[PDB]
């Protein structure tokens, strides 16, 4: 307990679910993740 | 220049290029914003306005 972080962050990237080319997953991993973000999981996730 | 942004985000969204499904656009358009973002224009960009 004896670092911390200091100032916003200086840029912006993101990490995401990934699925090889020509997956039937695609379409619905990605309105998943979406869900959850809007919902509020994904915040809560974090924090927890 | 009487405001004042304060505190962090309180949650994560981003802005994206929209095109009618199944346009032939699509694919070269999402790959144009990931090498505008990859040679750092988008940031530049930012900046400038």
């Amino acid at each position: 307990c004896d670092t911390m972080k200091v100032g916003g962050n200086l840029d912006s990237k993101g990490y995401g679910v990934a699925t090889p080319k020509g997956s039937a997953l695609g379409t619905p991993v990605n309105l998943a993740v979406l869900k959850l973000s809007e919902q509020g999981i994904l915040d809560k996730l974090k924090n927890k | 220049c009487d405001t004042m942004k304060v505190g962090g985000n309180l949650d994560s969204k981003g802005y994206g290029i929209a095109t009618p499904k199944g346009s032939s656009l699509g694919t070269p358009v999402n790959l144009a914003v990931l090498k505008l973002s990859e040679q750092g224009v988008l940031d530049k960009l930012k900046n400038k306005w």
